[PDB]
Parts: C-alpha cells; sequence; structure tokens
C-alpha cells in the first residue's frame, strides 16, 4: 500500500532528440507518436535514440531507460544451469 | 506530408518537426570511426588507386571533372 503511490509507467521507444533543450520524440508502440519532456529524476545523458524508456501515462514524461527488446523466444536458449560433464 | 507538432485537445498546429527517420536507419550511421590506413593493405595498390581516384576525388575536387566536363562515375 506504500506501493500504491507508485506509478503504472508505460514503456516506449525513442526516435530522436532535439537541440538546445531535451524535447524528446517517442513512438509508444501502437498508439501514436508524441513529443515529450523528461522528468526531474532523470539524467539528461542516457536517453539516447532507440531506447526503451518508461513513460508516464498522464503527462507523458520519460523516467527510466531500460534494456531493449530481446524477443523472448531467444531468451530460452541461454543455458541457466550447468550439466555435469567432466573432462 | 510534413510532421508538425499538434496540441492534443485543441488540435492546433504548433511546431514543425524535422524528418521521418527510422531508428534502425539512425543505427546504421557510422560513428566509431575505425583506424586502418592504406599501409595496412599490402599487394593491392592498383585497386586502391582505382578506388581512390574513382570515389575520393569526386568528394574533393569536383571542378577538376567539370573543367574536362563529363560526369562523376
Amino acid at each position: 500500500q506504500s506501493e500504491q503511490p507508485l506509478q503504472v509507467a508505460r514503456c516506449t521507444k525513442i526516435i530522436n532528440a532535439d537541440s538546445e533543450d531535451p524535447k524528446y520524440i517517442i513512438n509508444v508502440k501502437q498508439f501514436a507518436k508524441f513529443v515529450v519532456d523528461l522528468s526531474d529524476q532523470v539524467a539528461p545523458t542516457d536517453i539516447e535514440e532507440g531506447m526503451r524508456v518508461g513513460v508516464d501515462r498522464n503527462k507523458y514524461q520519460i523516467h527510466i531507460p531500460l534494456p531493449p527488446k530481446i524477443d523472448p523466444t531467444v531468451t530460452m536458449m541461454q543455458v541457466e544451469e550447468k550439466p555435469d560433464v567432466t573432462y | 506530408g510534413d510532421l508538425v507538432g499538434v496540441n492534443k485537445d485543441s488540435y492546433l498546429i504548433l511546431e514543425t518537426l524535422p524528418t521521418e527517420y527510422d531508428s534502425r536507419v539512425k543505427a546504421m550511421e557510422v560513428d566509431e570511426r575505425p583506424t586502418e590506413q592504406y599501409s595496412d593493405i599490402g599487394g593491392l595498390d592498383k585497386q586502391i588507386q582505382e578506388l581512390v581516384e574513382a570515389i575520393v576525388l569526386p568528394m574533393n575536387h569536383k571542378e577538376k571533372f567539370e573543367n574536362l566536363g563529363i560526369q562523376p562515375p
């Protein structure tokens, strides 16, 4: 219930930045493409292009950059264990 | 066919956006700038001459073509 003041945080994809200011441009995934601004708890550097970032649902603002899309049918071929075979 | 910034509620044109470019196309840009000078390739000097005289000089001396006046390849 202290996680109830947390946020839904919809994730997106960034096309490019603009000059003299952040003024970031985002394709969400299906909805539309919006021009946004960053929130205050971000770093103005690691918001580069082609970067899956979590964006506010109400005010449309970028919060956290994340690892990209990994195509989860490719996630299941890392071994995650060690089969016991000795030299 | 231009990108413009439009208000959500008013539906009124506000700004003018640069281009419609894919993120993969932006990813195709070369920014590492590798280092391999022409002395690293041995035994292919004539092909290096042909390549440089074909490409690097249209990038550098265009008037030298049009004084002779033909076409760049």
